[PDB]
């Protein structure tokens, strides 16, 4: 983050210098069981990739990093709002 | 009147559906619909008999038929959403149960069946809200093509959507006599129709060569111009009586490789049937960055043209094979002798290749004198002589293979118990090969080698 | 007469401070 | 989607961790 900002600083070697980043799971976490049952159920179920790379998301941005586009997420997020706030048009 | 009897048929069939009888259940069934074409109770028990033996089809149309024949019928909406359920019809299930409910509150309830269809469309509701996964926005988007910005500095005809004119193509081959590049509106459009048909093309590509017709086969090229520009003059343009069949190995170095690529795929839309263009072994954005590919086009053009350039090469081909009897492929055969034509229709392009299976035998085999097979290494897991070869040329009714990976004098030879071939394009390849080149001649009627001489060389 | 609002003179502060990457040593690109 | 950050990211993704649950049904 402080990087970034550095206003007169050389970025062609951001390549080299950012670390990759590791993912842990909490396995005592009710989410995290329950998708183990739903990925056990079916592999291959496009619900278990969505669902992961929303969580994947969420986590990312609460570990103080910058989501890629900001504007992906946030339509994630008014379509959630949508289907909590009772709008019966789904178009 | 026939009630006194359709009353007995009725009976009788829904005994039958309780017994299991379901063939003389349903001929009763229609037999008491003969005697009252309009009973609504009729057409729900035998859409009930429907969904028992599957019979959906004609559970759907009952159903329906149940409650237009009596729309205050409240059980037919019930059992129109137990097909429905069935089904997978969820939204009128909702409203058939909701329904039933509100007129029919009970404890052996038509509730639980609510309950399992709120549950499911809540799920399925959330999925479709947390959904991407649609999420192939295009390398183009925004159709910087019809951006205009066009600027003919080069003097340059409008290139159409439609083929590319042979008279341009001829001229472009005279603008690299000339060191001379095409323009960017024109470059980006071809590039996105060069995707378009090559993305669609079989991963193995399918020719059937008549006797009487002749193929000119080529090898790696080293992204020079100058060999192929002679080739084509030689002969014969690529045109529909030169169906030419190119080795790839075009980006394998740099020197005029965009413009080799842009004049093939130029080509390629003209004469599609009859160019045919695989990818070469030294060919993936490891040696696209090595050998300065990506700094020509990062020279000559924006990155993005770069990201194009890449969705554009991921579409080519691994291998073809002609007549189901000669198989031309980049480095030599394969892991086991078992491999099996559909099998190679099932390989998974849109991905870089693997140092093991199907695409870098493909592509990183690579044929030798002594029997036996190899171990991983080079973009590989094998590479071989004869043995495994006299199994595999017999389960696929192949003669023999075609390879472009080595260098050879004459610009070819015929090896590895006289079951495999060489060519190439280049003479002069490399600081390793200062070799002549040729280009391999194939009748319908003789699919024996044949070779054109080539001693042009560049450098 | 008023209290007016003034827009603030603004000062660009463009300082460094110097960062040193701990890079591979011979041995660990060589050998491991 | 401005650009700004949050005081405290936390409470942001209960927020998501809530409606997720919800949807799941895990409550
Ligand atoms: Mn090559
Ligand atoms: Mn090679």
């Amino acid at each position: 983050r402080i990087m970034k900002a550095q206003a007169l600083r050389d970025n062609s070697t951001m390549g080299y210098m950012m670390a990759k980043k590791h993912l842990e799971i909490n396995p005592d976490h009710p989410i995290v069981e329950t998708l183990r049952q739903k990925a056990e159920a079916d592999k291959n179920d496009k619900a278990v990739k969505d669902l992961v790379v929303l969580l994947f998301e969420t986590a990312l941005l609460s570990s103080g990093f910058s989501l890629e586009d900001p504007q992906t997420h946030s339509n994630r997020i008014y379509r959630m709002i949508k289907l909590g706030l009772g709008i019966d048009e789904d178009e | 009147g026939a009630l006194k009897r359709a009353e007995e048929l009725k009976t009788q069939a829904n005994d039958y559906f309780k017994a299991k009888d379901y063939e003389n259940a349903i001929k009763f069934y229609s037999q008491a619909i003969e005697l009252n074409p309009s009973n609504a109770i009729y057409y729900g028990n035998r859409s009930l008999a429907y969904l028992r033996t599957e019979c959906y089809g004609y559970a759907l149309g009952d159903a329906t038929r149940a409650i237009e024949l009596d729309k205050k019928y409240i059980k037919g909406y019930y059992r129109r959403a137990a097909s429905n359920m069935a089904l997978g019809k969820f939204r009128a299930a909702l409203r058939d149960y909701e329904t039933v409910v509100k007129v029919k509150p009970h404890d052996k309830d038509a509730k639980m069946k609510y309950q399992e269809c709120n549950k499911i469309v809540k799920q399925k509701a959330f999925e479709r809200a947390i959904a991407g996964d649609e999420h192939k926005r295009s390398v183009v988007d925004s159709l910087d093509i019809e951006s205009m910005t066009i600027e003919d500095e080069y003097s340059g005809p409008k290139l159409e959507d439609g083929k590319v004119t042979i008279s341009f193509m001829k001229e472009l081959m005279q603008w690299y006599k000339d060191q001379k590049k095409l323009h960017r509106k024109c470059a980006y459009q071809i590039l996105v129709q060069v995707k378009e048909v090559l993305s669609k093309l079989s991963t193995l590509v399918e020719t059937t060569l008549k006797e009487t017709e002749k193929i000119t086969v080529c090898g790696d090229t080293h992204g020079q111009f100058y060999d192929l520009l002679n080739i084509f003059e030689l002969n014969g343009l690529p045109s529909e009586t030169n169906p030419y069949i190119f080795n790839g190995d075009f980006v394998d170095r740099g020197s005029f490789s965009v413009e080799v690529i842009l004049t093939l795929f130029g080509f390629k839309l003209l004469y599609p049937d009859h160019f045919h263009l695989l990818r070469g072994n030294a060919e993936t954005d490891n040696m696209n960055q090595i050998y300065g590919f990506e700094g020509e086009v990062k020279a000559k053009y924006t990155a993005q043209m770069y990201e194009l350039f890449s969705e554009v090469f991921e579409w080519l081909p691994l291998a073809q094979c002609i007549n189901g009897k000669v198989l031309i492929m980049h480095g030599g055969l394969f892991s086991e002798d078992g491999v099996t034509l559909d099998d190679i229709r099932k390989i998974e392009r849109n991905r870089q290749p693997p140092d093991s299976g199907p695409m870098c035998d493909l592509l990183w085999s690579d044929p030798q004198p002594q029997n036996g097979r190899s171990i991983s290494k080079r973009g590989v897991s094998c590479q071989f002589g004869p043995d495994v070869t006299k199994a595999f040329l017999e389960e696929n009714n192949l003669d023999y293979i075609i390879r472009s990976h080595e260098v050879k004098a004459e610009g070819y030879e015929v090896a590895h118990g006289g079951r495999c071939v060489t060519v190439f394009s280049a003479p002069n390849y490399c600081d390793q090969m200062g070799n002549k080149a040729s280009y391999i001649h194939l009748q319908g009627s003789d699919l024996r080698p044949q070779f054109h001489q080539f001693t042009a060389v560049p450098h | 007469n008023i209290l007016l609002f003034m827009g603030y003179m603004t000062k660009d502060n463009l300082a460094i401070v110097t960062q040193w990457c701990e890079g591979s040593s011979l041995y660990k690109h060589l050998h491991v």
